[PDB]
């Protein structure tokens, strides 16, 4: 029942500045105490640190290693907690995860969010370019057809695809991205469909990259 | 008196 | 003053494992172990705190013990679901910072050997007017994950120019990749056939499209 949706991830160049934010539904913010751990690229998990409740101190403490350059902060009203992040090292680069916990009734309930990946670089943001890859002529005789969208040559991560504004949920498989010699990524994503609803059914691909503001949604015709 | 996890959350005493 | 554990782990399905940690009097001496599960991509999930009790909803196959400086999880009937990273992690008195162990990687034998289906896009045409031909090749539903990707044109063999993906694991617990030939749109067109050639434990299906 409990969701923790944590944003604001993105691209800074070293030196810079960026606030994360995790805002809790499901749960009563008041009593919760908020973390943060973080996880560089294919490494282990690292503790940044945590904010007391209100009826406590209300106060933070802080891994040493960014003791002084993040200050962790929360918003009741709101139910928000925030991760205010200056003077960033490429070393801070990592997918940052809030923990909201509570303790109701003897028993311990700890939830994480799904992370937001922050990318400190001086390498420029470049959005993709939504190609649709249709099937053939050779699939489109078989009883199913694939067909797909390549999301190409873009940076940093991450890129969302759904299809049909997500009501298209199933024969869905999104690939994981490469990473091409010139640092961007790639991806694709395709449905498997009925072949016979080519010609019926349209299908749309909806490509979301938020560091770029690029919203693409392509149709894939034939 | 009992903490535990990475928001070192209060749980028991003793 | 780390939490140190063992970097990999392995068992059968339907059996029970015993994944270790050890730290020192400062950290799980003093307070207490939790663990956590983590398949990539995803985020970790909580299984077990203060030492031995179980998180909200989790199943009981999974049980958590702490003998003195060390401390032990365990998990039963063992499912494809549970291969994933496990960490410890405890509160540290002399750091003052929750620390998490190295992690393990378990692993599970027995599961089921599947071949790898093959998908091959040519290139859109909204791509060869900005003349870039960029071919795809999908790879999934295929177990173990080690495969070798070849790229074929004419029988010749194409070596630049390809960028292939590490396997990665599905909802489905097989493995994915893809592969992606990176061509103007000139070569493109100045062979007749391209052809993928995916190759898992030893056999090799292969797929192919021309212009």
């Amino acid at each position: 029942e409990v969701h923790l949706v944590e944003s604001g991830g993105g691209l800074v160049q070293p030196g810079g500045s960026l606030r994360l934010s995790c805002e809790v539904s499901g749960l009563t913010f008041s009593n919760s105490w908020m973390s943060w751990v973080r996880q560089a690229p294919g490494k282990g998990l690292e503790w940044v640190g945590f904010i007391k409740t209100k009826a406590d101190g209300g106060t933070a403490a802080y891994a040493e290693s960014v003791k002084g350059r993040f200050t962790i902060s929360r918003d009741d009203s709101k139910n928000t907690v925030f991760l205010q992040m200056k003077s960033l090292k490429t070393e801070d680069t990592a997918v940052y995860y809030c923990q909201g916990a509570v303790v109701i009734s003897h028993e311990y309930i700890e939830i994480w969010g799904q992370g937001a990946l922050v990318t400190v670089s001086s390498a420029s943001t470049k959005g993709p370019s939504v190609f649709p890859l249709a099937p053939s002529s050779r699939s489109t005789s078989e009883s199913t057809a694939a067909l797909g969208c390549l999301v190409k040559d873009y940076f940093p991560e991450p890129v969302t695809v759904s299809w049909n504004s997500g009501s298209l949920t199933s024969g869905v498989h999104t690939f994981p991205a490469v990473l091409q010699s010139s640092g961007l990524y790639s991806l694709s994503s395709v449905v498997t469909v009925p072949s016979s609803s080519l010609g019926t059914q349209t299908y749309v691909c909806n490509v979301n990259h938020k560091p770029s503001n690029t919203k693409v949604d392509k149709r894939v015709e034939i | 008196r009992i903490h535990i996890g990475p928001g070192r959350a209060f749980y028991t005493t003793k | 003053s780390v939490l140190t554990q063992p970097p990999s782990a392995s068992e059968a399905a339907r059996k029970s494992v015993t994944i270790s940690c050890s730290g020192g009097s400062s950290n799980i001496g003093d307070d207490s172990v939790s663990w956590y599960q983590q398949v990539p991509g995803t985020a970790p999930k909580l299984l077990i705190y203060y030492n031995d009790r179980r998180a909200s909803g989790v199943s009981d196959r999974f049980s958590g013990s702490k003998s003195g400086t060390s401390a032990s999880l365990a998990i039963n009937g063992l499912q494809s679901e549970d291969e994933a990273d496990y960490y410890c992690a405890a509160w540290d008195d002399s750091l003052s910072a929750y620390i998490f162990g190295s992690g393990t990687r378990l692993t599970v034998l027995g599961q089921p050997k599947a071949s790898p289906t093959v998908t091959l896009f040519p290139p859109s045409s909204e791509e060869l007017q900005a003349n870039k031909a960029t071919l795809v090749c999908l790879i999934s539903d295929f177990y173990p994950g080690v495969v070798k990707v070849a790229w074929k044109a004419d029988g010749s063999a194409v070596n630049a120019g390809v960028e292939t993906t590490t396997p990665s694991k599905q909802s489905n617990n097989k493995y994915a990749a893809s592969s992606y030939l990176s061509l103007t749109s000139d070569q493109w067109k100045s062979h007749k056939s391209y052809s993928c050639q995916v190759t898992h434990e030893g056999s090799t299906v292969e797929k192919t499209v021309a212009p």
